[PDB]
């Protein structure tokens, strides 16, 4: 038996908010100058998002070979979200990092990006547009990690209790049943959309791989995708 | 035998 | 206009109502198959599907007050995860095995006939396999379909994503009252709700696995492909 | 384009 399934909503979402990556900050526009930043920020991020991903409900419980599956398959996702969530309050604009703001223009500078970065601006905005809460954000985060590779019954059985703890927070916001499916719905299409940010993302890293080194941990979470 | 290995331990 | 003013009963009517039919291959189990041959085989087949999902998108409540270029875009975007679920929808009886038509029956060996298919069988595999598991009903199948198509592509002066969203609602209202009269309590019917949705999820992912895997044939040429299918499938690249 | 047409039909 699993200690996540045990758990009440309101402290499944606890455990998500405490389990939180801290935001890191980038060095203080080219190709090789955008590519060299966000290498280093997302590779510095994947240590914390490993050591986030061991802190959610569930995830522990799973074998060692599924926890590296599941990562392999959602680490873009998983970063993507976690873009468009910090740069709600900066419309226009994708908070990469507090001292590291990119707007659509720099988006060119890399061959394949800018198209990548509307759509992030698009489901930033989309988040923003209907006041996306971080009670909402980790349990979208979380069923992000174990939703991504799971075609490959116990994460299906902590999946539906994401899915209560989220009815759980919109029941709180005073939603009526009708607003909460709707609104369960519509986070749910979202995450559609950062599946097809992530796989046109990562072709993308294939035709990058050369302008940077890129580091070991991170050609093999690319590499992976690959197979 | 991948980082991701070690590193989720 | 007419989409929003539509109840739940009359939104499965009309979308049972304009459900494409199921087409046949021209399939000879007399002849050699090779990798040249089944991609002939679901290339024509595929090509003559475009033509239903076409008429049948007009069909979907609300997808006609859309601009022609909304409808063309959202259809670009979405033609393939729409083949995609209508497969996995009607190979759900042939466990282990794929239905592509009526008299074209492939399992996961097959599939190795053609580079880099095979891994995407076993989630296709792998997909008709939870719908079996599942139970999915007709009714339910109509409503992922059309949400597919609306959806797909809203992301991608005319807040017509305003419009979309309303129409996406709707169905969203459909779907939770389909499984009102199933008997599902109500944490039953948001959690099933949820599961339903996250299966579209692994469609957008197949499609775009897919997708990469169908450009990597048509420079090729090993076999041609149809007019339509080249710009459906240039619209990804 | 082919898409346009077919849409466009009645
Ligand atoms: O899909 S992308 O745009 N791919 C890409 C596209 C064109 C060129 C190179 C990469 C990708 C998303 C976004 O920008 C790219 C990217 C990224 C780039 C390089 C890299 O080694 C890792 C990630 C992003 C990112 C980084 C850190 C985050 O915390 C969040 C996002
Ligand atoms: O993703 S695929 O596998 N892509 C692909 C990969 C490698 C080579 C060729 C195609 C794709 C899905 C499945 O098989 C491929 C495929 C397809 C093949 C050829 C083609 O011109 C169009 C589609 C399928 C299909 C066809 C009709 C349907 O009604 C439903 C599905």
């Amino acid at each position: 038996n699993s200690l996540a399934l045990s758990l009440t909503a309101d402290q499944m979402v606890s455990a998500l908010l405490d389990a939180e990556p801290p935001i890191l900050y980038s060095e203080y526009f080219s190709e090789a100058s955008m590519m060299g930043l966000l290498t280093n920020l997302a590779d510095r991020e994947l240590v914390h998002m490993i050591n986030w991903a061991k802190r959610v409900p569930g995830f522990v419980d799973l074998t060692l070979h599924d926890q590296v599956h599941l990562l392999e398959c959602a680490w873009l996702e998983i970063l993507m979200i976690g873009l468009v969530w910090r740069s709600m309050e900066h419309p226009g604009k994708l908070l990469f990092a507090p001292n590291l703001l990119l707007d659509r223009n720099q988006g060119k500078c890399v061959e394949g990006m800018v198209e990548i970065f509307d759509m992030l601006l698009a489901t930033s905005s989309r988040f923003r547009m209907m006041n996306l809460q971080g009670e909402e954000f980790v349990c979208l985060k979380s069923i992000i990690l174990l939703n991504s590779g799971v075609y490959t019954d116990h994460i299906h059985r902590v999946l539906d209790k994401i899915t209560d703890t989220l009815i759980h927070l919109m029941a709180k916001a005073g939603l009526t049943l009708q607003q909460q499916h709707q609104r369960l719905a519509q986070l749910l299409l979202i995450l559609s959309h950062i599946r097809h940010m992530s796989n046109k993302g990562m072709e993308h890293l294939y035709s990058m791989k050369n302008v940077v080194p890129l580091s070991d941990l991170l050609l093999e979470m690319l590499d992976a995708h690959r197979l | 035998h991948k980082i991701l290995h070690r590193l989720l331990q």
